[PDB]
């Protein structure tokens, strides 16, 4: 709601509170100099003001070279207010199906969840790698019997275009 | 395989394409800022000079000056930070070139995954690509071990490698490649006795002098 | 940039729009920092292709790792030391500024440190170079002793003393971290600096910057547009300059954290994954082995080193 309390105006959700205002104070502010609660007139009660939910909107897309299907992530609003909808600790992702089995992370979303496969966009908890255990004992050693020689490529930038502005 | 890998896996050169893209994006926004008014009557400086008298054109020009000078300062600051990042990367590349191409590095995973053998430099636009040739051990085999061998009461330790058994016979082998050798006085050394080490097996150690004198 | 500088005002939004791309370049800078922070965590902790696990029987030759291995009885599978670190550093988003979660959660980071520690315990450095080759831990430590110029027989003859010294030093570590404050200052300072930067950025909203009033709605609601527009433009310019200062400071601080993260990843690779011959790179003394532990926004390395003790003078000849 758009409120106006004795000249202090703003937008937010007004809710009941348990903050004991003293008889002479009319509104209270949090750290950082912003209003946390206010005392209503006519009825003398303490209302907490929490800004109504807002947040960035992110688009999950495989790419125009693969499919035109996209998923939408609402980062810090709940979506239980304004085709599958899955709530994650990073926000609620709509359009991606939640699959219980883990895979290697492809498109990072946040809070351990990443998200195209099997003709649709899926969302899942990222795997950290194959699970294995080493046969540890107090009298067993594994020694290789055959080298393989591998070549890896590591690419490092060294310079940038020497631009100049007059 | 390297040629096919880089020719078939996109984004493989991402570390250089991203720097080129970041510089192009910064320069593109710097140019695009010329379309902004910053409150002036028009973004084209020449049209205001062509329509306003100096005493009032000066205020509009001063506003345009302030907006473009602060935009240029933002560009320069971001370029200084990006240059510091590229400089750190170039210093790392020079260190890698010296300690991987020019020598052989004993510091693990500095010159690729595996035990470093040698490296190859390759130039690339605004960058360098290193081909690291590394030794990677493969299919391992289980063996039973013991830290020392008791012979006639004396404790023998390997000078290089470890003691391994195939179940029935004990051998000495280097840790990084299975190569069983008979335990002798010339691959093992003596220190202490077996009654101190908590891990010991009783085997025989062959002294080449035994067969040379017999 | 739009909600922070101007907010819910279209009359104001139209003036913010005349500054071009400043808001898109500030969102670009902040997204760049946010992405590199996840890259930092991935490079420092995600150095193992597989998740290794310790055996159920802790027959490590007398070496006691119960203080660094995860505790299965705890709600988040943390080790005692890591639990102490999460309980020692202690850590606002209503004016258009939000904080995104990291890609790697604390549970997942702890699982990576558990994988690294189980790998180093059960296979030495072999899991770094290629496949994890099991080796008895006393034999592993004997080779690590051989790597610093002390023949492996010194460990085997002194195995009980070495195990007791290792266990005592590890036990001392928790008491030191729990008793000497400022020990975690390197992470408390970064948390405090980021909280201070956000608190200052929000506090700048109360400043006038020369306008008659800091709150846009009362000036817009009391002054006529032809004159209020100037006060709005002045406040927008001051607030935009404040945001630019915040972003620049964050870019520099991000570069500092990136350098520290690169150093941490190098230390993890060359101290935890292997054995370093680099003097004083992995703590004071001749390096034997290292143990990674996670911490809020950082990593703690337990460096186990060999230090010469009582010494005697002898006469020499080459
Ligand atoms: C302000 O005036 C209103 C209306 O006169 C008061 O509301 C009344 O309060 C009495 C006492 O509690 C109740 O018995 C009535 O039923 C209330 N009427 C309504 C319509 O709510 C209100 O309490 C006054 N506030 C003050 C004096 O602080
Ligand atoms: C070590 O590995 C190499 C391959 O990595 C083996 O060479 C292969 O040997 C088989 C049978 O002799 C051939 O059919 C393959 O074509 C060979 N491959 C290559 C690339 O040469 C080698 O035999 C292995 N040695 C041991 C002792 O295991
Ligand atoms: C968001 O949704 C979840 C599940 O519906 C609920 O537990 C939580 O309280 C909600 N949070 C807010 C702020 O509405
Ligand atoms: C060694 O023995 C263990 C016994 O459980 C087995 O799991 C492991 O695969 C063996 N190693 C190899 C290289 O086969
Ligand atoms: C172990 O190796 C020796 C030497 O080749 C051989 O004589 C013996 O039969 C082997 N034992 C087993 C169980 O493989
Ligand atoms: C190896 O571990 C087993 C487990 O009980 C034990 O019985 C045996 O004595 C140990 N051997 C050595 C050499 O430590
Ligand atoms: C090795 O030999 C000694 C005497 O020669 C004996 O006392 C000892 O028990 C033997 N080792 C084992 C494991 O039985
Ligand atoms: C290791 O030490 C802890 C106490 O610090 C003890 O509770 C635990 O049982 C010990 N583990 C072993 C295997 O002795």
């Amino acid at each position: 709601v758009n409120f106006n309390f004795n000249g202090l105006t703003g937008t937010g959700v007004l809710t009941e509170s348990n903050k004991k205002f003293l008889p002479f104070q009319q509104f209270g502010r949090d750290i950082a100099d912003t209003t946390d609660a206010v005392r209503d007139p006519q009825t003398l009660e303490i209302l907490d003001i929490t800004p109504c939910s807002f947040g960035g909107v992110s688009v999950i897309t495989p790419g125009t070279n693969t499919s035109n299907q996209v998923a939408v992530l609402y980062q810090d609003v709940n979506c239980t207010e304004v085709s599958n909808v899955f709530q994650t600790r990073a926000g609620c992702l709509i359009g991606a199906e939640h699959v219980n089995n883990s895979y290697e992370c492809d498109i990072p979303i946040g809070a351990g969840i990443c998200a195209v496969a099997s003709q649709s966009i899926i969302a899942y908890t990222m795997s950290l790698g194959a699970e294995n255990s080493v046969a540890y004992s107090n009298n067993s050693i594994a020694i290789p019997t055959n080298f393989t020689i591998s070549v890896t490529t590591e690419i490092l930038p060294v310079s940038m275009t020497k631009t100049s502005v007059d | 395989k390297i040629q096919d890998s880089l020719s078939s896996t996109p984004s493989a050169l991402g570390k250089l394409q991203d720097v080129v893209n970041q510089n192009a994006q910064a320069l593109n926004t710097l140019v695009k800022q010329l379309s902004s008014n910053f409150g002036a009557i028009s973004s084209v400086l020449n049209d205001i000079l062509s329509r306003l008298d100096p005493p009032e054109a000066e205020v509009q020009i001063d506003r345009l000056i302030t907006g473009r000078l602060q935009s240029l300062q933002t560009y320069v600051t971001q370029q200084l930070i990006r240059a510091a990042e590229i400089r750190a990367s170039a210093n790392l590349a020079a260190t890698k070139m010296s300690e991987c191409v020019l020598g052989q590095s004993k510091r693990v995973d500095f010159c690729g995954k595996g035990y470093h053998l040698m490296s190859f430099p390759q130039s690339a636009p605004h960058g360098v690509v290193f081909l690291h040739v590394t030794y990677v051990p493969a299919q391992e085999k289980n063996f039973t071990t013991a830290p020392a061998i008791c012979h006639d009461g004396k404790a023998h330790f390997p000078r290089e490698g470890v003691f391994v058994s195939n179940g029935t016979h004990w051998f000495v082998t280097q840790r990084n490649f299975y190569e069983p050798q008979i335990i002798t006085t010339d691959n093992t050394f003596v220190s202490g006795n077996c009654d101190v080490v908590i891990g010991i097996v009783n085997n025989t150690v062959y002294d080449p002098l035994q067969p040379e004198l017999d | 940039c739009t909600m922070y500088i101007c907010g819910d005002s279209t009359e104001c939004s139209n003036l913010l729009l005349q500054y071009g791309s400043f808001c898109t370049q500030l969102n670009r800078a902040l997204t760049g920092i946010a992405v590199e922070q996840d890259k930092n965590t991935q490079e420092v902790f995600a150095q193992v292709k597989q998740i290794y696990k310790t055996p159920p029987i802790k027959d490590f030759g007398g070496f006691n790792f119960s203080q660094i291995l995860p505790d299965p009885s705890k709600p988040s599978k943390r080790s005692p030391i890591e639990d102490l670190l999460f309980n020692k550093v202690t850590l606002q988003k209503f004016n258009g500024l939000t904080v995104l979660p990291p890609l790697l959660t604390d549970e997942m980071i702890a699982q990576y440190t558990s994988a690294l520690l189980a790998g180093t315990i059960t296979s030495g450095w072999t899991f770094g170079a290629g496949p994890a080759l099991q080796i008895p831990f006393p034999m592993q430590m004997a080779y690590r002793f051989n790597g610093i110029g002390v023949t492996q027989n010194v460990l085997y003859e002194n195995q009980k003393l070495i195990a007791n010294q290792f266990n005592s030093a590890i036990g001392k570590i928790q008491d030191s971290l729990s008793s000497t404050p400022s020990a975690l200052g390197k992470l408390q300072d970064v948390v405090n600096q980021n909280a201070q930067a956000l608190n200052t950025l929000v506090k700048q909203l109360s400043s006038n910057f020369g306008a008659i009033s800091s709150v846009l709605n009362d000036i817009l609601s009391r002054l006529d547009p032809p004159e209020a527009e100037v006060q709005i433009d002045r406040l927008i310019t001051g607030r935009l300059q404040s945001l630019q200062t915040y972003v620049t400071q964050q870019l520099i601080r991000a570069a500092e954290i990136r350098a520290s993260a690169n150093l941490a990843a190098t230390k993890m690779s060359e101290c935890v994954l292997g054995q370093s011959k680099r003097v004083d790179f992995c703590g004071k003394g001749y390096h034997l082995m290292s143990f990674p532990q996670s911490a809020p926004h950082g990593v703690v390395f337990l460096h186990v080193t060999y230090v010469p003790a009582q010494e005697k003078n002898f006469t020499t000849a080459p």
